[PDB]
RNA sequence: AAAAUGAAGACAUUUUAACGAGUAAGGAAACGAAAUGGCGUAAGGACAACAAAAGUAGUAAAGAUUUAAAGUAAUUUAGAU
RNA sequence: AUAAACAUACUUUGAAUCGGCCAAGUCUGGUAAGCAGGACUGGCGAUGCGGGAUGAACCGAACGUCGAGAUAAAGUGCCAAA
RNA sequence: UUCCACCUGAAUAUUCCCUUAGGAAGGUCAAAGUAUUAAUAGUAUUGAUUGGUAAAGAUAAUGAUUAGGUGU
RNA sequence: UAUAAGAAAUUAUUAAGAGCAAGAGAAUUAUUUCAUUUAUAGUGAUUAUUAAUAAACGAGGAUUAGGAGAAAUCUUAGUAAUUGUGAAUUAAAAGUAAAAAUCCGAUAAUAAUGGAAUGAUAAAAGCUAUUUAAGGUAAGAUUAAUAAAUUUAAUCCCGAGAAUAGAAACUCUUGAAGAAGUAAAUUAUCUACCCGUCUUGAAACACGGACCAAGGAGUCUAACAUGGAUGCGAAUGAGAAUAGCAGGAAAGCUAUAACAUGAAGAGAAAACGAAAAACUAUGAGAGUGUAGAAAUACAUUUAGCAAUAGUAUCUUUCAA
């Protein structure tokens, strides 16, 4: 009955299929990716922990990178942190009175 | 329930023929067909005015059909109701269709040369009208309509009913 | 404002105008309320005033275009269901906790329980 | 209420839609698409096995007591005594 | 702006009725009255149903015969469904 | 003050009566019958108005009423 | 009469046999809905990686005698100014900033799995497969320029319409040793004040009613009016008395007829007694053409009855 009275039924159904497919597939390939940065915090935590943890002089870069970027995008990362932050005091400040 | 500012209740329109007439049965047969399938608001009209009551059916004399047919020589008069006849006044030469005729206004109508036709005969020869003229007799005409209201009134008195002692 | 008390109100959003439409839609043909089955008879009611089919009579309500009174009085008022009307009762306002007034946005949760 | 069909079917036709509370009170009969529909009492005029012996009845009428069936109801129908 | 064609305008003939009663973000006489009398609206009378234990008027809501669900007033220790 | 079902469904205003336990005109209601129909509105908006209630005033007019200065 | 349908009866085998009704399922479904699970373009908080400054806060601070913990290797214990926690802020590493869990906001929708009430059995504007390609508006995917973007370009993918081919006929239980339904009696849960009447209000401590049968109350004659069916119609009636006919008849048929109502109205009465062969407005109906295109919707020509309202004109009256 919903064709019958709406054939762009079949038209956003599909492509709505298509949006689904995908879409759960971004989960699963954000998974494997932040199981890698969660097993690589691990050894960067019982690797600091167990020998130095006085001694607190631990090592600032234990945790060790996974993905791998180009330079251009290394600055735009540092770039949208400082935007962020920017936004986050633009907030702030308002709410504030 | 439901807020509705009336009920429902009869349609207080007419769609049959009022009594036993067998004949006048048939017509309202005729014509409620002939409305339907045609689509003819001339068919409409007849079989609408067929179903109305005596007194709403008002008598037109030979001398009212052959005013209103003057500017209309060769044309058929169609009155759903009796046609009586004016002794005062001469009658010409017309097609005149109407439910009943009276003695004298038959012999009138057909001796100065004219025809008298009934209902289904007119259905036969011209079914959606079209050399027709619709004419209707009048209703004030009756003298019930002259005792309707207050005598009393200042402005349209009735006609007091007479009685005892009515000076 | 002057029925406030008798009725609660509020804005809806597209997604709610077009459950109300396909599932409690109709039509007032010939005196006689008609569902809304196809698009030929939506054509037949409404294609004097170029809305044929039923995603055209969405659209218009939603929107509120040029021919919104036509549109409007040709569709029947929608039977709705019931729901849990207020959190108090229905005799205080919905500022208040209760059930009539201006629900504005949040109409929306009540139409979903009541479609 | 509106469409469709309509000399005879029949269940007072077919379809779609809206409706159905109620004291006093009103809606007489007839009216094919019927301007409400029906039950009962008694009497009068007809009809009742269509092929020249034409409704039922001493092979058990009316009435009475009950058992069942049909009808929303008023009531009707049948069995047994 | 919104609604309105089983809309609108009626015409004719006629029935019953003019003892009323209650409520109140109302008023007058009275110390006051389940007193007497009024303005506006809604009800009871003419009215059953769910709730207030019970009740003409209170609250929800008005009724063809049934089935399934979501509800309203209002409730969830037992009588009593939660 | 005697059968069933179905549909619609009220009243306590106004005028007159030797009227006050009752009548007639009229309102409410029902049933019949019409008219293609200058013949829709117990609603809101915009525009021009009407009114003298709630409130307000008290050497602002008519009244009521407690005092304190200055001058003759 | 020509073609399928091709019935009953017959032949061989067994996965070997009714009708109806009730119940339980099977496969695909229509309307409504119950329970559970699952994603909902929060840029919200936590979810061990290191360091520093802190606004605040209490304590502590410098040999094992008795012990707690752990198989640790490290902490705990108590008998004159070093140090501990820390809201918040900052740096480095990581991070394209969508995992899972909880909380906080937003929502409740698509789907799946099990049912319930009323149904249906049929094949598709079903669903599936093959062809070309309208489309994918953050979001079908991969890339590049850049970027607090629902910003751009490329080629891969899927793919609506349409054309062409595909698929549904089932099982079990109970019943003339009595099924389903219905009825009567009893039991059990819920439920139920005395009918009629006057009355604002009665189950009322208001009146009538002990019980049963039969009788029992809007009728008949006469005058008027409205209204629905009927005949005739400027006439209608003349079953006014009464007079005739066949038949023998309280019935039926026939009588150019007095009269009743109406066709003429106003005035107390005398005396009188109606056209400008009318006018205006809106209104019923009938055609032609075009178009939508199913019905229907516009343009235009024509007729203008009924009804209502208003005009002239005429009869009568002191006065219309």
């Amino acid at each position: 009955a919903m064709v019958k009275l709406n054939p762009y039924a079949k038209i956003a159904s599909h492509k709505l299929a298509q949006v689904a497919k995908a879409q759960a597939a971004h989960k699963a390939q954000y998974a494997a990716k932040m199981e890698k940065i969660l097993a690589a915090k691990k050894e960067a935590l019982n690797q600091s922990v167990a020998k130095r943890f006085i001694k607190v002089k631990v090592e600032n870069n234990l945790l060790k990178a996974t993905v791998k970027r180009t330079a251009k995008q290394d600055a735009y990362m540092k770039k949208y942190d400082g935007i962020v932050k920017a936004n986050a005091k633009k907030y702030a400040e308002k709410i504030g009175f | 329930a439901i807020d509705l500012d009336r009920h429902h209740v009869r349609k207080h329109v007419s769609k049959t023929a009022r009594g036993n007439n067998a004949y006048m049965k048939l017509l309202v047969r005729l014509y409620g067909f002939l409305a339907r399938r045609t689509q003819s608001k001339f068919a409409k009209t007849i079989l609408h005015r067929l179903c109305l009551s005596r007194v709403n059916r008002p008598i037109v004399s030979t001398s009212k059909l052959a005013c209103l047919m003057k500017k209309h020589p060769e044309e058929t008069a169609v009155c759903v109701n009796t046609v009586t006849y004016d002794s005062r006044y001469p009658v010409p030469k017309m097609n005149v269709c109407a439910l009943k005729f009276t003695k004298t206004a038959e012999a009138a109508i057909t001796k100065a040369g004219g025809k008298c036709l009934r209902f289904d005969e007119l259905a036969l020869k011209a079914p959606t009208g079209r050399k027709t003229v619709l004419i209707r007799g009048k209703r004030n005409v009756r003298e019930a309509l002259k005792h309707f209201g207050k005598v009393c009134a200042k402005k349209n008195p009735a006609k007091q009913y007479k009685g005892k002692q009515t000076k | 404002r002057l029925v406030d008390p008798y009725v609660t109100y509020g804005y809806p959003t597209l997604e709610t105008v077009q459950k109300l439409i396909y599932k409690r839609g109709a039509l007032k043909i010939n005196g006689n309320r008609m569902p809304i089955t196809s698009n030929c008879m939506i054509k037949k009611a409404l294609g004097d005033k170029d809305v044929v089919c039923v995603d055209d009579l969405v659209h218009e309500i939603y929107t509120v275009g040029k021919h919104f009174k036509e549109v409007n009085n040709k569709l029947a008022p929608f039977k709705l269901n019931g729901a849990k009307i207020a959190e108090k009762n229905k005799k205080i306002h919905f500022i208040l906790g209760g059930g009539f007034g201006n629900r504005e946005l949040l109409i929306n949760k009540l139409l979903a329980n009541m479609i």
